[PDB]
């Protein structure tokens, strides 16, 4: 239920706390303009099979 | 302390036309002036100058003359003409500092409590930064001495107001300049950066090649104080800084492969909106 | 700048110079309209100015606005560059999706039409190559000047 | 004595050259961080003592000669290492 | 008591209970050490808690100059056991006022923090910027300096 950084161990018996790193952030917002750049070339697409 | 200094452009000009004025006696006059500027806050400020008659031998460098009468009486003259200006300090036109300038200053630390010089070069072989400033303090030594009494470097850098910006970059129109140019000034930084590394360490080896051997004071400054120069030296290729590079690199190399598969893009929409406006002008012309 | 000589009005008929050049005739204006209303060329004359430079002031007036090697070898600091370009990305998917919008629309209406309903709001294609300047410059000299700080240092 | 190298010495080379046990060169090193001549620290699941600061001392001729040595292959590389930026980029850069 | 002042002067409370067993009931004032400690409830509130300030300035010091320290060494230089030891870095982590990570299958703890390639590249920086560029500069003008001693 994200109350607690922490991962379990049935073959230790060993609770183990790990810290959250902020990162993930640019690369997330990287393939996101990659799925509007998909759409502009499209819109391209069209454009030129319409008329060359 | 002062922790810097801001020198308008309109001194380093007047300072020049002062060596340009006794210039045509050519081998050596060194030019001293008198130098303005505000009591402003712990940083200071510097706004005029004038000039004050000088002359000094070659041998016995303690024959030297600074006119009190024409101090007291020019000083008067800007006073009258300008209430908000007082004195802060000196200057002298030499490239360096030579051993009279510290009683140049015992002299007019009776007209401003912190009298402060300022260097300037009138010819800056080094095309880096010119017009450096000292300040005077105390520093008795282990040695004895009854008052170690030499000069503290402090930084400093070129002020800017409204209307000398208008008249200065004017009169840069008579050579060509990239201010406007990205990425053109900063690849000349890392050059104008690493030609002066360059040139520090062949001066402090021309210093050191004649204390190691066979003439020089050997004493207890900078030779271990350059010591610890060599302390820091990171050792830049080791176990956990590649971690460094290559976790921090290839974050700033995806910014710049997102920056291309754009620009492809956008240059892919001037073909397009050119190859229908060129055969389209033409399929009606004809 | 401006610089006037005065004329007599004796010699109103006769002429005042005798011109056996071009240098003050037809170069670096003609007269203006707002200084020939009072002046020119009645009671006075215009006269021409350049601008002498001694060699040993030129060379100082050129170099006055760089720095020490300090300011050449700075890494500004990973922290904010980073949120920098977190920043910078973060807008510029959001101009990419107004991007899809402008350039697939495109109403067959004689361009220049096109060139009057986009002043006010409109703003794609022209953030679009700033922003892309602004993270390649940025991106560039923060590698470069820390590829020097590993192969001259140690 | 080791150029910087190799400077996170163990306990033993301490408690040899110091001759004290082993179970005092921390209290040892302790003493000399706490009065400021050295600034490194201390593990102990590898009893390893870094070192990252020395104070400067007295040094003499040979002392210069080895130091330009360090002075004149850290100069010389330098200027070979910038002339390679510039002529990467002979026209490039205006 | 200039002793307890500074970087522990490698001290004891064994060691300081032997050099301070007069001051609470001998002297020629000892008015104040019998209200600190002579008065029962007083003193036993007071005993406690001067454990507890030497104990708080031990782990002080020892967060200053220790990558890491074992479980047993720390037990024999606070002389107290491994659970007494326990007790003592959990009440001052929750005090937040010294950061610790007790990790006991191991006994091996550390005293320092996990770092970030955001840290660890900025600070090889700033030993780059602060303290090899600007000693360049400072170097090379006290250099000058002695030209103008020395010649002629």
């Amino acid at each position: 239920d994200k109350k607690f950084h922490g991962i379990l161990d049935q073959g230790e018996g060993v609770l183990i706390i790990f810290d959250e790193p902020p990162v993930d952030k640019t690369y997330e917002a990287a393939l996101e303009t990659i799925q509007n750049m998909s759409k502009v070339v499209d819109s391209l697409y069209n454009k030129a099979k319409k008329l060359t | 302390a002062v922790q810097k200094v801001v020198v308008h452009p309109l001194v380093l000009l007047s300072v020049v036309d002062h060596f340009n004025r006794i210039g045509k006696v050519g081998n050596q006059k060194r030019v001293v002036g008198v130098l303005l500027g505000s009591w402003q806050k712990k940083v200071l400020d510097v706004s005029n100058s004038f000039a004050v008659p000088f002359d000094e031998d070659d041998k016995d460098d303690s024959v030297w003359f600074l006119d009190h009468d024409y101090l007291e009486n020019m000083y008067g003259m800007f006073k009258k003409v300008n209430a908000r200006e007082r004195i802060v300090g000196w200057y002298h036109t030499g490239p360096k500092l030579h051993k009279n300038d510290i009683a140049i200053n015992e002299l007019m630390k009776r007209y401003c409590p912190n009298s402060v010089l300022v260097i300037i070069d009138v010819k800056p072989k080094d095309l880096g930064l010119p017009t450096e400033a000292y300040i005077s303090v105390e520093e008795v030594h282990d040695d004895g001495t009854p008052t170690s009494k030499t000069f503290e470097h402090v930084t400093s850098e070129i002020g800017a107001e409204e209307a000398e910006e208008v008249g200065v970059e004017h009169l840069l129109r008579d050579i060509k300049d990239t201010t406007v140019g990205t990425l053109s000034q900063r690849i000349t930084n890392q050059v104008h950066g690493l030609k002066g590394l360059n040139s520090k360490l062949l001066d402090i080896r021309s210093y050191l090649e004649k204390v190691a051997t066979g003439k020089l004071p050997i004493n207890h400054q900078i030779i271990y104080q350059l010591q610890d120069v060599f302390n820091l030296l990171p050792d830049v290729s080791l176990q956990e800084f590649v971690k460094a590079f290559y976790l921090k690199t290839n974050d700033q190399m995806v910014v710049v492969y997102l920056a291309s598969l754009i620009r492809s893009v956008v240059a892919l929409h001037n073909l397009i909106n050119n190859k229908i406006a060129n055969r389209d002008a033409e399929k009606k012309e004809g | 700048i401006d610089a006037f000589r005065l004329i007599n009005a004796n010699m109103m008929v006769l002429g005042h110079e005798p011109r056996q050049t071009t240098s003050n005739l037809g170069h670096l204006n003609k007269p203006s309209i707002q200084a020939l209303i009072h002046g020119l060329n009645r009671h006075y004359y215009s006269i021409t100015i350049n601008y002498r430079k001694n060699e040993l002031e030129q060379k100082m007036l050129l170099n006055l606005h760089k720095k020490s090697w300090m300011e050449g070898l700075t890494l500004q600091d990973y922290s904010e560059h980073c949120k920098h370009n977190e920043s910078v990305v973060k807008e510029m998917l959001e101009l990419a999706k107004n991007y899809n919008k402008a350039v697939e629309e495109e109403d067959k209406m004689t361009p220049e039409q096109l060139a009057i309903k986009n002043v006010g709001k409109q703003d794609p294609k022209r953030h679009l190559e700033e922003h892309v300047d602004v993270l390649m410059t940025s991106n560039i000299v923060q590698c470069l000047a820390a590829m020097l700080d590993t192969v001259v240092f140690k | 004595t080791r150029p910087a190298n190799h400077r996170q010495l163990t306990f033993e080379e301490i408690a040899k050259s110091a001759k004290i046990t082993v179970n005092e060169v921390e209290l040892l090193v302790m003493k000399a961080l706490s009065v400021g001549l050295v600034k490194g620290s201390i593990d102990e699941v590898d009893k390893r003592v870094h070192m990252t600061w020395v104070q400067p001392r007295v040094l003499d001729l040979q002392q210069i000669k080895g130091m330009k040595d360090r002075l004149e292959f850290w100069c010389t590389d330098v200027k070979s290492m910038e002339m390679l930026v510039e002529h990467q980029a002979h026209d490039i850069l205006t | 008591l200039l002793k307890l002042f500074t970087t522990m002067e490698l001290m004891r409370w064994s060691t300081l209970v032997e050099d301070y067993g007069m001051e609470l009931r001998k002297g020629s004032l000892e008015s104040p050490a019998t209200d600190v400690f002579g008065s029962t409830e007083e003193g036993e509130k007071r005993w406690k808690d001067l454990k507890n300030r030497v104990v708080e300035h031990n782990i002080r010091i020892m967060a200053k100059y220790y990558t890491r320290i074992t479980m047993k060494r720390m037990a024999q230089l606070l002389d107290l056991s491994v659970d007494e030891s326990e007790a003592f870095l959990s009440n001052l982590v929750v005090n937040k006022t010294i950061f610790a990570k007790v990790d006991r299958l191991a006994g091996i703890i550390n005293f320092q923090r996990p770092k970030d390639p955001n840290n660890l590249l900025n600070d090889w920086s700033q030993k780059l910027n602060s303290l090899m560029s600007l000693v360049n500069k400072t170097t090379h003008l006290i250099a000058k300096e002695e030209m103008i001693h020395n010649l002629q």
